[PDB]
RNA sequence: GGAUUUUUGGAGCAGGGAGCCACGCAUCGACCUGGUAUUGCAGUACCUCCAGGAACGGUGC
C-alpha cells in the first residue's frame, strides 16, 4: 500500500503513536513492518489520565495501533 | 471506475473515527484497507461546526501529517476544496 | 527457540491441567486438560471448569471445545 | 511474514495485554501470528511459569533490557 | 450468491442505512464496491442522539454497516438474476 | 459449496428461501428481525421481506420494514420454527 | 580500590521510596558531571545503597571528595569507588 | 555562545537515568536563556549546568518541562512569570549559584507544582531563618536541599512570619 | 545588587539597535515601507503617504534603489515584524523598570579574578550582528530570524500574497449548494457580492451549511490579509473593525433605505419603518434571541466583507489569474505552473549476487575436519586454507610434517597412517 | 485419549444433545444437527438458558460461528 | 478472497440521589504518621517489621 511505503520512509525519524487504548507513545521509529508492527526507542508515553513516563525500547503490534503522526519532512508520493 | 476515492484525493476531508473523533485534513493517499494519509490534519472532539453562534471550535488539536489505520475509520465527507500549494 | 504451537503440543502430551485467559473477560477464566487442538488454536479440553475470580466459584463442564477466538493466554496449573 | 523479534529473544520483557492486563517474562519464541512463548512469567505479582500468549491479545511490549 | 453484487446494482436509489454505531444515513447511492464500501449523495445523516446534518456527499466503510432499508418499490426478483 | 449451503448449518437459510418461510433473527444491535429470506450468502448477509423489527427500550417496541439488506456480521442467531404457520 | 567511573554509596536512609531516591541522587550528583545511570535496589541485601555512574572519571573523583559525609535525607552518606566496572561502562567502552 | 536554535539542534538528546527525555546544554558558556521555542516542548528535563546564566527567565510556554538542572551558573535573580511558561515545573536544582537575598527567592512561590528544590551553595543559605523562610513562602516544596520538609518546620515557620 | 541604570541603558541601546536595523532595511529597498504604507493608507485614511514619484522610482531621497522580487520583500517584512515584536517587549520591560564608600566598595570587588586572560569584543558586536546567517553572503535573513520560512505561511498558489487560493473554497461550496451548476468563475462572481452580500445572498443566510462555509472562508481571508501585510499593526485593525461593527449598527443598522427604512444585519434580516420602531425592536425577545445565537456568524460575515474590501486588488489579481490559466492550452498551463513552482522554491536572495558466488563456487557449505572442525563457504577457499599458517600448524604440531604430500587431507586420522607411510 | 482434535470431537457430538455458550453469556441447549468448516452450528429443539435458567424453548436454530465461546456435550 | 495485523464485529449494557458541595460493592497499588530493624559492592515486577491514617489513584459491574 502507498501509505505503508510512506511509513517505512519515516524509519529513523521521531514519530507519535496512539494505540487502540489511547496511550500515546512518542519517540524514534526504528523499524516499521508491512502489517504496521512498530519498533521504537527512547519513548515518552502519555497515558489516558495525563501522566507521563519514559521507556528505552518498545514494540507495538500493528492491529492495536489507532494511528501514527509522522514528520512534515515527508509531505513534499505526490504522483498518486 | 475505482474513482470514488481517487476523486476526493487532494481535497480537504472530514473523517469520522470509530470512537467518534473528527479528523480533518488534506486527503493525499489511501489503500486497500482504507489506511489514510492526511496532511495538515487537526482533531476535533466536541462538534463539527455549522456556525454554532457561541463558538465553532472546542477541543481542537493540531496534529500535522497523519496516517490513520482503516480498521478505525467509519466515514468521510468533503470538507473543503484542495489548498493550491 | 520454542515455538508457541509446540508448547501446546507439549501441554497435550503432558496432560498438564491448563488455565486459559479469555479475551475481554477478566472475571471468568477456563480450565481443563488439552486432549487435542487445531490450526485455529481451538482446543478440546477435558474435565473443564469455569473459574470465577470474583466469586471464587467453579462451574463444572466436562467435555469442552473452546474456540480459539477467546484465547488471550495459556498457563499450566499443578492441580 | 515473521514479526521482527529475534532482537528480543531471551530478554526480559513487559507485556501489556487487552483487558488492562499486564505480565512480565523472558521471550522464548514466536510465530508469524505474533503468538509468544514467555518463560518465568509473572502476572502483575504472582509467578505463573512458562506460558503462551496469543498475538491477537498483545497490545504492546516493552523491553526491560537493552537490545 | 455474492450479495454485494446485488448492492452494487443500486446506484441512483435512495436508501436508509443503519450503522453498527447506531447512526442513521439517508441518501442516494452513487456507488457500492466489493468491500461494501458505500458512497452517497444528497445525504441526511443522523448520528444517534443528534439532529440530522446534510451532506452533499458521504463515503462509508463497508464493515460499519448494520443494514440497508431499501425502496418499497424495489424489484428484487429482477436484481437477484445474474 | 452448494452442498455445504444445502446440508450444513446454513441449510436453515437455504430452507427458508426455498419455502418462503419466516425466521427470527436475533441481532447484535439487541434487536430482532422477523421475516422472510429472499437471499443469503456465506456471511449471512440477507435480503429480507415483510420484516417486523422488534426490540426493547422497560418498554417493548416494534416497526414494519417491507424491503431491506442485512450485513451478516450482525447475526447472532437465526431461528427457524413453526413461525410461518 | 582504584578511581572508578562509578561510586558506591552506603549509609543511606532506606525509608525513601526507590524512584525518589534515584531522582534526588541524580539531582545532587549532576553538579559534578553527567550521571549516565543509577543502580539502587531495596532488597534486604542492597537497601541503603546505590551505584552512581558518571560519563567522566574526573567527575566521579570530584563527587567522592566533595560529598563525603553529606547529610542526605537525614544521614551522612559514605562514598567509595566501586569494586568493579559498571556493565554500562564496559559496553560504552567496547 | 548565544543559546541559539542551531545550538539546540545539535545538542545531545537522550533518555536519562530517571527515564525522562533530557536535553544536554552543559558547558556552552551560555549567558542568557533564550530561543527555547526550537526544542518544541519535547523534553521532560533540561540540563543547563556549568554555564554563565544570570537570571532564570526567558522561557517560552513549555508544558512538558518538569526538571531543570541549573548547577554551577551565576543565577542571582528569578523571573516573575515562571509559572505562566512552566506550569508543571516539579524539580529545580540551583546548587552553586549566586542568590543572596531571601526576597530573591520569592518568585518561586508562584510555581504551583514545584516539589523538589535545591538551593545549596548559594550565599542566601547562610541567612538567618533561610530554611523556615523558604518553607512558609514556597509551601508546595516537599524536599528542600535534599531534606524532607517536616510538619514541625511548617508550624515553626507559621509562627515566625505569621 | 544589580544597578537598574545599566539594565535600562542596555535596553535603550538594544531598542536603538533594532530601529537602526529595520531602518537600514527600509534604506536598501524603500519598497518595504512604501508597500506597507500604501496598504495602511486604505485602512487608516489619515495616514500621510510619500510622493508617488518616490514610490515608482523606488527612491527615498536622491538614489533610486534596485527593485526586489516579492518573496524577499515579504520575507524582510516578516523579519521586521519579529524585530518590532522584540522592540515592543523591551519597551515594555523598560517601562516596568523605570556613595563613595560604595564606589570603592565595588571597585575593590572588581579586583576579583585578576587572571582572566580573554578578549571581550562581543556586547555591541553580537547585537549589531544579531540584527543585521551564511559565511559571507548567501542568506539575507539575520541571525535573529535565521529559521524564518515564508513557505510555512504561504502556499504555492498564493505566491507570497500575489494571489489567494480560492479553489478549495469552490470545492467546499459545491458541497454546500448540493450541485455542480457552479463554476470557479461563477463562485468568484458570488464572492464579489462581499449591501449586496446582505440583500442578495447566494443562499439563505439562516442556512447551516452556508453559515459554516462563510465562517471558514472569513477566517481564511482575514489570516491571509494579515499574513500578506505583516508590517501593519494587526491589533489596531482588529479593534478598528470591531468598533465599526458595534457603533455603526446600534443607531440604525448602519444600513438605511429611503423606502424600507433600517435593515438588521444577520440576526433578524428585516427592515423597519422608522428609527423609533427599530430601537424598540432591539430589546424585543426576537432580536435578543437572534443576536444571541447568530452573533459570531454576523460578525464573521462582516469581517469577510471589510477584509475582502481591503484586498480588492488581490481579489481582482486572482480572478484575472483564473481566467488566464483557464484560457491556456496544455503546454502553456504546464509551463506557467512550472513558473509558480520555481518562484515558490527559490532562494529569497540570489548569489552481492548469488548468480556469481554459485558460479565461482563460493558460499557453499563445507568443513575441514583437522582444523577445529572448521566451516568453509567455498571450495576454492580450501586450497588457500591448506597453504596456510594454522593448517600447517595443526599438521606440524600434530607430528605430520608440512608441504605438498598431505594437501588432500581432511580428517586427522588418515594422514597419521599416511605419515607412518612417510616415516 | 490419543490426540482427540476439535474437528472429530464436534463430529462425534453430532446427533447428540449439546449446550453452547456464547461470548455474550447466553446459552443454548439442543441436539446438534450439524457443523461446518467455519464452525457455524445448527441445533434442533433448542432451549435457551440465560443466567443458567430456562428462558425460552426455541426449536431449530442457526448460530453464527463468531458468537461461539465454547461447546459442551451434555 | 468470514479463522489472530484492517472489510463479515468482543460486542452489548449500567449513574442518579441528598442538602455550589458530598457519594454503593469487589480487586490491586503505591501512600501518609509514629516507632522499629538492617551497614549490606549492584544491574531491579515489588521489597524491614509493628501500630495508626486514607474527604488517595486505577479497572470492572
Amino acid at each position: 500500500g502507498v501509505p505503508i511505503k510512506v511509513l517505512h520512509e519515516a524509519e529513523g525519524h521521531i514519530v507519535t503513536c496512539e494505540t487502540n487504548t489511547g496511550e500515546v507513545y512518542r519517540g524514534k521509529l526504528i523499524e516499521a513492518e508491512d502489517n504496521m508492527n512498530c519498533q521504537m526507542s527512547n519513548i515518552t508515553v502519555t497515558y489516558r489520565d495525563g501522566r507521563v513516563a519514559q521507556l528505552e525500547q518498545v514494540y507495538i503490534r500493528g492491529s492495536k495501533i489507532r494511528f501514527l503522526i509522522l514528520p512534515d519532512m515527508l509531505k513534499n508520493m505526490l504522483k498518486s | 471506475k475505482s474513482s470514488k476515492m481517487l476523486q476526493h484525493i487532494d481535497y480537504r476531508m472530514r473523517c469520522i473515527l470509530q470512537d467518534g473523533r473528527i479528523f480533518i485534513g488534506t486527503f493525499k493517499a489511501f489503500d486497500k484497507h482504507m489506511n489514510l494519509i492526511l496532511c495538515d490534519c487537526d482533531e476535533f472532539r466536541k462538534i463539527k461546526p455549522k456556525n454554532s453562534k457561541q463558538a465553532e471550535r472546542e477541543e481542537k488539536r493540531v496534529l500535522g501529517l497523519v496516517l490513520l489505520r482503516g480498521e478505525n475509520l467509519v466515514s468521510m465527507t468533503v470538507e473543503g476544496p484542495p489548498p493550491k500549494d | 527457540m520454542v515455538q508457541p504451537i509446540n508448547l501446546i503440543f507439549r501441554y497435550l502430551q503432558n496432560r498438564s491441567r491448563i488455565q486459559v485467559w479469555l479475551y475481554e473477560q477478566v472475571n471468568m477464566r477456563i480450565e481443563g486438560c488439552i486432549i487435542g487442538f487445531d490450526e485455529y488454536m481451538n482446543l478440546v479440553l477435558d474435565d473443564a471448569e469455569e473459574i470465577h475470580s470474583k466469586t471464587k466459584s467453579r462451574k463444572q463442564l466436562g467435555r469442552i471445545m473452546l474456540k480459539g477466538d477467546n484465547i488471550t493466554l495459556l498457563q499450566s496449573v499443578s492441580n | 511474514h515473521p514479526p521482527e523479534l529475534k532482537k528480543f529473544m531471551d530478554k526480559k520483557l513487559s507485556l501489556k495485554l487487552n483487558g488492562g492486563r499486564h505480565v512480565q517474562g523472558i521471550l522464548r519464541g514466536f510465530d508469524p501470528f505474533m503468538n509468544l512463548v514467555i518463560d518465568e512469567c509473572v502476572e502483575m505479582q504472582n509467578n505463573i511459569g512458562m506460558v503462551v500468549i496469543r498475538g491477537n491479545s498483545i497490545i504492546m511490549l516493552e523491553a526491560l533490557e537493552r537490545v | 450468491m455474492k450479495l454485494v453484487r446485488f448492492l452494487m446494482k443500486l446506484s441512483h436509489e435512495t436508501v436508509t442505512i443503519e450503522l453498527k454505531n447506531g447512526t442513521q444515513v439517508h441518501g442516494t447511492i452513487t456507488g457500492v464496491d466489493v468491500s461494501m464500501n458505500t458512497h452517497l449523495k444528497a445525504v441526511k445523516m443522523t448520528l444517534k442522539n443528534r439532529e440530522p446534518v446534510q451532506l452533499e456527499t458521504l463515503s462509508i466503510r463497508g464493515n460499519n454497516i448494520r443494514y440497508f432499508i431499501l425502496p418499497d418499490s424495489l424489484p428484487l426478483d429482477t436484481l437477484l438474476v445474474d | 459449496e452448494e452442498e455445504e449451503f444445502n446440508t450444513g448449518p446454513l441449510s436453515v437459510l437455504t430452507q427458508s428461501v426455498k419455502n418462503n418461510t419466516q425466521v427470527l433473527i436475533n441481532c447484535r444491535n439487541n434487536k430482532k428481525l422477523l421475516g422472510r429470506v429472499k437471499a443469503f450468502d456465506r456471511h449471512c448477509n440477507m435480503v429480507l421481506e415483510n420484516v417486523k423489527e422488534m426490540w426493547t427500550e422497560p418498554v417493548n417496541k416494534d416497526r414494519y420494514i417491507s424491503k431491506m439488506f442485512l450485513r451478516g456480521d450482525s447475526v447472532i442467531v437465526v431461528l427457524r420454527n413453526p413461525l410461518i404457520a | 580500590i582504584r578511581p572508578n567511573h562509578t561510586i558506591y554509596i552506603n549509609n543511606m536512609n532506606d525509608k525513601i521510596k526507590k524512584e525518589e531516591l534515584k531522582r534526588s541522587l541524580y539531582a545532587l550528583f549532576s553538579q559534578f558531571g553527567h550521571v549516565v545511570d543509577i543502580v539502587a535496589l531495596k532488597t534486604m541485601k542492597m537497601r541503603g545503597q546505590a551505584f552512581v555512574i558518571f560519563k567522566e572519571l574526573g567527575s566521579s573523583t570530584n563527587a567522592l571528595r566533595q560529598l563525603q559525609g553529606f547529610p542526605f535525607y537525614g544521614k551522612p552518606m559514605r562514598i567509595q569507588y566501586a569494586k568493579t566496572d559498571s556493565d554500562i561502562i564496559s559496553k560504552m567502552r567496547g | 555562545v548565544k543559546l541559539t536554535a542551531e545550538l539546540i539542534e545539535q545538542a545531545a538528546q537522550y533518555t536519562n537515568a530517571v527515564r525522562d527525555r533530557e536535553l544536554d546544554l552543559r558547558g556552552y558558556k551560555i549567558p542568557v536563556i533564550e530561543n527555547l521555542g526550537a526544542t518544541l516542548d519535547q523534553f521532560d528535563a533540561i540540563d543547563f549546568s556549568d554555564n554563565e546564566i544570570r537570571k532564570l527567565d526567558g522561557f517560552p510556554l513549555l508544558r512538558r518541562l518538569k526538571t531543570l538542572l541549573v548547577n554551577n551558573n551565576r543565577i542571582c535573580r528569578i523571573g516573575e512569570g515562571l509559572d505562566q511558561a512552566l506550569p508543571c515545573l516539579t524539580e529545580l536544582i540551583l546548587t552553586n549559584n549566586s542568590l543572596v537575598e531571601l526576597g530573591d527567592l520569592d518568585p518561586l512561590a508562584s510555581l504551583k507544582s514545584l516539589t523538589y528544590l535545591s538551593i545549596l551553595r548559594n550565599p542566601v543559605t547562610n541567612k538567618k531563618h533561610y530554611r523556615l523562610y523558604v518553607i512558609y513562602k514556597v509551601p508546595q516544596v516537599r524536599v528542600l536541599d535534599f531534606q524532607k520538609v517536616k510538619l514541625k518546620e511548617r508550624q515553626e515557620a507559621e509562627k515566625m512570619f505569621k | 545588587m544589580e544597578t537598574i541604570l545599566e539594565q535600562q541603558r542596555r535596553y535603550h541601546e538594544e531598542k536603538e539597535r533594532l530601529m537602526d536595523v529595520m531602518a537600514k532595511e527600509m534604506l536598501t529597498k524603500k519598497s518595504t515601507l512604501r508597500d506597507q504604507i500604501n496598504s495602511d493608507h486604505r485602512t487608516r485614511a489619515m495616514q500621510d503617504r510619500y510622493m508617488e514619484v518616490s514610490g515608482n522610482l523606488r527612491d527615498l531621497y536622491d538614489d533610486k534603489d534596485g527593485l526586489r522580487k516579492e518573496e524577499l520583500n515579504a520575507i524582510s517584512g516578516p523579519n521586521e515584524f519579529a524585530e518590532f515584536y522584540n522592540r515592543l517587549k523591551q519597551i515594555k520591560e523598560f517601562h516596568r523598570k523605570h556613595f563613595e564608600e560604595l564606589l570603592k566598595a565595588r571597585e575593590n570587588p572588581s579586583e576579583e579574578a585578576q587572571n582572566l586572560v580573554e578578549f571581550t569584543d562581543e556586547e555591541g558586536y553580537g547585537r549589531y550582528l544579531d540584527l543585521h546567517y551564511i559565511n559571507l553572503k548567501a542568506s539575507e535573513k539575520l541571525d535573529y530570524i535565521t529559521y524564518l520560512s515564508i513557505f510555512d505561511q504561504l502556499f504555492d498558489i498564493p505566491k507570497e500574497r500575489k494571489n489567494a487560493e480560492y479553489k478549495r473554497y469552490l470545492e467546499m461550496l459545491l458541497e454546500y449548494l448540493q450541485d455542480y451548476t457552479d463554476r470557479v468563475k461563477p463562485l468568484q462572481d458570488q464572492n464579489e457580492l462581499f449591501e449586496k452580500k446582505w440583500e442578495n445572498g447566494t443562499f439563505p443566510g439562516w442556512p447551516k451549511e452556508t453559515s459554516s462555509a462563510l465562517t471558514h472562508a472569513g477566517a481564511h481571508l482575514d489570516l491571509s490579509a494579515f499574513s500578506s501585510w505583516e508590517e501593519l499593526a494587526s491589533l489596531g485593525l482588529d479593534r478598528l473593525k470591531s468598533a465599526l461593527l458595534a457603533l455603526g449598527l446600534k443607531c440604525g443598522g448602519t444600513l438605511e433605505e429611503r423606502a424600507q427604512r433600517l435593515f438588521s444585519t444577520k440576526g433578524k434580516s428585516l427592515e423597519s419603518l422608522d428609527t423609533s420602531l427599530f430601537a424598540k425592536n432591539p430589546k424585543s425577545k426576537g432580536t435578543k434571541r437572534d443576536t444571541e445565537r447568530n452573533k459570531d456568524i454576523a460578525f464573521l460575515e462582516a469581517q469577510i466583507y471589510e477584509y475582502v474590501e481591503i484586498l480588492g486588488e488581490q481579489r481582482h489579481l486572482t480572478h484575472e489569474n483564473v481566467q488566464r490559466k483557464q484560457a491556456r492550452t496544455g503546454e502553456e498551463r504546464e509551463e506557467e505552473e512550472e513558473e509558480q513552482i520555481s518562484e515558490s522554491e527559490s532562494e529569497d536572495e540570489e548569489n552481492i549476487p548469488y548468480w556469481l558466488y554459485k558460479l565461482h563456487g563460493l558460499n557453499i557449505n563445507y568443513n575441514c575436519e583437522i582444523c577445529g572442525n572448521y566451516t568453509y563457504r567455498g571450495p576454492k577457499a580450501f586450497q588457500r586454507h591448506f597453504a596456510e599458517w594454522r593448517h600447517a600448524h595443526g599438521m606440524r604440531c600434530l607430528g605430520i610434517p608440512n608441504t605438498a604430500h598431505f594437501a588432500n587431507v581432511t580428517q586427522i586420522e588418515d594422514a597419521v597412517s599416511l605419515w607412518a607411510k612417510l616415516k | 485419549s490419543l490426540p482427540l482434535n476439535p474437528k472429530p470431537f464436534l463430529n462425534g457430538l453430532t446427533g447428540k444433545p449439546v449446550m453452547v455458550k456464547l461470548k455474550w453469556g447466553m446459552e443454548y441447549k439442543g441436539y446438534l444437527v450439524s457443523v461446518d468448516g467455519y464452525m457455524n452450528m445448527q441445533l434442533a429443539n433448542t432451549e435457551e438458558y440465560i443466567d443458567g435458567a430456562l428462558s425460552g424453548h426455541l426449536g431449530e436454530v442457526l448460530i453464527r460461528c463468531n458468537n461461539v465461546l465454547y461447546i459442551r456435550g451434555v
